[PDB]
């Protein structure tokens, strides 16, 4: 379902700027 | 610039994304931290891309599966426009592997993460509009079922109409309950509140109006015009309180400029 897809998508976005901090900081 | 979540659902999932990104911008002003080597992002813009691959699936078989022209039409830009973003980040991760320092790869990622940010609150709110239109299409089903009230002379047709009516009501009661705890300004919740309590008030005056009616025809009294038109008032105040709530969530709505 489309609502759980965007949760999937949210979910990737929020774990690729987590990632995106400096290692570390 | 930034979008806006107008429903209670959608802030929950996009709201802490919104964040997010605020928080590594805020985080970006810090000397400690600016200057420093962003990792390398190719396996989390993996996950990115196959998400993104998802959600375009999911609303392409929302899209081949629905009724609403509205729909149909809005969503594909919705689409081009997260895959866009998407293609952004690609970009970007491939940029900060060879060059890790680069303040243009940086400005891509925080670009193709706000496009996606905008383009799924888009996509959102476009299934967010579709939701409310069904709404409004059982209330217009109800308005139009409450004029089949003037065809009613026989006390058999007036309990099939009772059998038929009495269950559309409790259904756009459940739809406008559940409507109503999605929205984000108290003025339109007691608004569709007091409206669809008024109907359900309404209901058994006008069953017991088209009664007294029949009733009247059937015994002759000589009293018939008298009970139409009060028959005829009770569609009508209940016709203007479902007009009512059809309003205020077309007004909670039609948000975005698309169809």
């Amino acid at each position: 379902p489309l609502l759980q897809a965007a949760k999937g998508l949210a979910g990737a976005v929020s774990e690729l700027l987590r990632s995106a901090q400096p290692a570390s900081a | 610039h930034m979008p806006v979540f107008h429903t209670r659902t959608i802030e929950s999932i996009l709201e802490p994304v919104a964040q997010q990104i605020s928080h590594l911008v805020i985080m970006h002003e810090e000397g400690e931290v600016d200057g420093k080597a962003i990792p390398d992002l190719t396996a989390p813009v993996a996950a990115v891309q196959a998400a993104v691959s998802n959600l375009v699936r999911v609303g392409k078989e929302t899209v081949q599966t629905t009724e609403d022209q509205i729909l149909k039409r809005d969503m594909p830009p919705a689409f081009i426009k997260v895959e866009n973003a998407c293609t952004k980040l690609v970009q970007a991760a491939q940029m900060l592997q060879s060059d890790p320092y680069s303040v243009p790869a940086r400005d891509y990622l925080i670009d193709g993460s706000r496009g996606i940010l905008s383009g799924t609150s888009d996509l959102l709110l476009t299934f967010d509009e579709a939701e409310v239109r069904k709404i409004i299409r059982v209330c217009k089903g109800i308005l139009e079922y409450l004029t089949v009230a003037e065809v009613v002379e026989t006390m058999e047709d007036l309990v099939t109409y009772t059998k038929n009516l009495g269950p559309g009501m409790t259904k756009m009661a459940k739809m406008i309950d559940e409507r109503q705890q999605e929205l984000t300004h108290q003025e339109h919740r007691v608004m569709l509140v007091n409206s669809m309590n008024t109907v359900k008030e309404l209901l058994p005056v006008l069953i017991s109006a088209m009664k007294i009616f029949v009733t009247t025809k059937n015994s002759k009294n000589q009293g018939i015009e008298e009970a139409l038109k009060n028959r005829n008032f009770t569609v009508e105040k209940m016709s203007a309180e479902i007009n009512e709530i059809i309003r205020v969530l077309q007004l909670t709505s039609w948000d975005e400029d698309a169809w």
